[PDB]
RNA sequence: GAUGGUGGCCAUGGAAGUCGGAAUCCGCUAAGGAGUGUGUAACAACUCACCUGCCGAAUCAACUAGCCCUGAAAAUGGAUG
């Protein structure tokens, strides 16, 4: 018998609010000593918000980070976090090339749920305005990159 | 706007058209967007699938006319919620292939049940704390392990019933969905014949 | 303006027959036999061709306010020639709370008395008008059947005891209570 | 305490109105302007706040 | 029928579109609006825009002026003579 359980945690930081005793607790698995062991997992993220899918046997459990377009574009947009304080406005200003957009759409490729890579790059182009930062310029400047001058595989 | 979205679905239509002399008329009847857009992303590379407005096609037909006098046949054949599968590989593989993807989709509140739902007897594991959904039905059920069990069985809904609330979130709740709607391609168009 | 012509034709299935005396009209089917009066409509009436297949009613120069009069004459005869041939069925359900309603036929059909309505101890007797038949059909808890020939005295019957099941003097919005008509059916299906 | 088809059924003639908001006509759920002449068939209309 | 990127981003205690401020785009698309509403502590669910299935000839909108109506309630019974 294999369980497969999606989860939502912050990051690296271990869960202050109990959510995984709802999930892990029908099965009888302790979830204090996952929670923690999924925040020190993920680690390198920190400051945004992840989901984890988990492979739980009988035994033990399998932890894995599902990636995400909007967790990916972020994370590329390296900018100091802000801590408990946690002020307003933190609408993210800056300028990421076009030469880690295609290995992230690689990573959305994986899973295979999409069109190719002339496609995805678009969509994910589409999360850079989602988000608030620009390529050197807006999409209406962008757009006009996959009509006759692009630069994608 | 929609002026050019028609002449530009006519330009589609006739190039389509030109390079692929065999087609299945497939009536996409009761299929879900999420059905049909897996279905095409999977079998993009092999066979391309469009969709349209009936009285559009026929026209475009009528206007290919002049220069393909074979495509009369189609006229009779497009009614209904139905277009066309184009594919240069075999003659039944993508037929094999289509009665294969078939996916069961989920019981939707308000449409007709097509055939011969019910629910085995089981310990599921949905918890005590939504049992007003099973007393809602009248479904009478005992808790076992920590769970609920289903003493019975029962023939919820026959075949040809309409579907409710309260039995189409019973059906979600267990992941079970028994209502499986394909692609029920009528005839098959091949250098100007008519295949079952 | 006024519109030079217009007419509607109404078809008429083999087995029922109707005639016009005048203006009113006459229909012999199966069930039986109902009639009804148009002297206060002012149209034209005629049963063209043989074999009496096609009725068609016309109305010369008419305003806007009187040819609607045209098609609603259309609408009674079909649903008169509906209701001989294959009659009216209006089956409605008794909704309540706490006191189950308590409905007694009498004088086959004719009268229905209604007891324990909120749990009043007030009896509500409600006659039907000639010419219809209730009873409290089986294969269900609770459900008055109104069989009869003309929509018009059926549906008054379920309306009378329907407005008779009312509840007065308090919020609506929460005691639903009464005897209300769930489905308009047929007593015949086709 | 009931069966909820037949509240509904109960709704649909006593609840789901449109009631005018001069002369506070009740109207059918699909109506544009008030059947009373008593208020000179005005435009505007509530939809009869249901119970909470 | 009415989808993914995606539970887009500031967001906040919980905010999956439905409380808020600025964005408001790409694939599959015949079509799906980071969305018109009903609701949800919030999700689910219902529903609208939009696209299709059936019949087939005309159909909407916003102003505008005529007659009539609501607006329009006083005392001895009452006046286009
Ligand atoms: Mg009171
Ligand atoms: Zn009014």
């Amino acid at each position: 018998e294999i369980k497969v359980v999606y989860l939502r945690c912050t990051g690296g930081e271990v869960g202050a609010t109990s959510a995984l005793a709802p999930k892990i607790g029908p099965l009888g698995l302790s979830p204090k000593k996952v929670g923690d062991d999924i925040a020190k997992a993920t680690g390198d993220w920190k400051g945004l918000r992840i989901t984890v899918k988990l492979t739980i046997q009988n035994r033990q459990a399998q932890i894995e980070v599902v990636p995400s377009a909007s967790a990916l574009i972020i994370k590329a947009l390296k900018e100091p976090p802000r801590d408990r304080k946690k002020q307003k406005n933190i609408k993210h200003s800056g300028n990421i090339t076009f030469d880690e957009i295609v290995n992230i759409a690689r990573q959305m490729r994986h899973r295979s749920l999409a069109r190719e890579l002339s496609g995805t790059i678009k969509e994910i182009l589409g999360t850079a305005q989602s988000v608030g930062c620009n390529v050197d310029g807006r999409h209406p400047h962008d757009i006009i990159d996959d009509i006759n001058s692009g630069a994608v595989e | 706007d929609r002026a050019t979205w028609k002449s530009n679905y006519f330009l589609k239509i006739i190039q389509l058209l030109d390079d692929y002399p065999k087609c299945f008329i497939v009536g996409a009847d009761n299929v879900g967007s999420k059905q049909m857009q897996q279905i095409r992303m999977s079998l993009r590379g092999k066979a391309v699938v469009l969709m349209g407005k009936n009285t559009m096609m026929r026209k475009a037909i009528r206007g290919h006319l002049e220069n393909n006098p074979a495509l009369e046949k189609l006229l009779p054949h497009i009614r209904g919620n139905v277009g066309f599968v184009f594919t240069k590989e075999d003659l039944t593989e993508i037929r094999d292939m289509l009665l294969a993807n078939k996916v069961p989709a989920a019981a939707r509140a308000g449409a007709i049940a097509p055939c011969e739902v019910t629910v085995p007897a089981q310990n599921t594991g949905l918890g005590p704390e939504k049992t007003s959904f099973f007393q809602a039905l009248g479904i009478t059920t005992k808790i076992s392990r920590g769970t609920i069990e289903i003493l019975s069985d029962v023939q919820l809904i026959k075949t040809g019933d309409k579907v409710g609330a309260s039995e189409a979130t019973l059906l979600n709740m267990l992941n079970i969905s028994p209502f499986s709607f394909g692609l029920i391609i009528q005839q098959v168009f091949d250098n100007g014949s008519i295949y079952n | 303006m006024k519109t030079i012509l217009s007419n509607q034709t109404v078809d008429i299935p083999e087995n029922v027959d109707i005639s016009l005396k005048g203006r009113t009209v006459i229909v012999k089917g199966p069930r039986g036999t109902l009639r009804r009066d148009f002297n206060h409509i002012n149209v034209e009436l005629s049963l063209l061709g043989k074999k009496k297949k096609r009725l068609r009613v016309d109305k010369w120069w008419g305003n806007r306010k009187e040819l609607a009069t045209v098609r609603t004459i259309c609408s009674h005869v079909q649903n008169m020639i509906k209701g001989v041939t294959l009659g009216f069925r209006y089956k409605m359900r008794s909704v309540y709370a706490h006191f189950p309603i308590n409905v007694v036929i009498q004088e086959n059909g004719s009268l229905v008395e209604i007891r324990n309505f909120l749990g009043e101890k007030y009896i509500r007797r409600v006659r039907m008008r000639p010419g219809v038949a209730c009873s409290v059909s089986q294969a269900q808890k609770d459900e008055l059947v109104l069989e009869g020939n003309d929509i018009e005295l059926v549906s008054n019957s379920a309306a009378l005891i329907q407005q008779a099941t009312t509840v007065k003097n308090k919020d609506i919005r929460k005691f639903l209570d009464g005897i209300y008509v769930s489905e308009k059916g047929t007593v015949q299906q086709a | 305490i009931i069966e909820p088809s037949l509240r509904q059924l109960a709704q649909k003639y006593n609840c789901d109105k449109m009631i005018c908001r001069k002369c506070y006509a009740r109207l059918h759920p699909r109506a544009v302007n008030c059947r009373k002449k008593k208020c000179g068939h005005t435009n505007n209309l509530r939809p009869k706040k249901k119970v909470k």
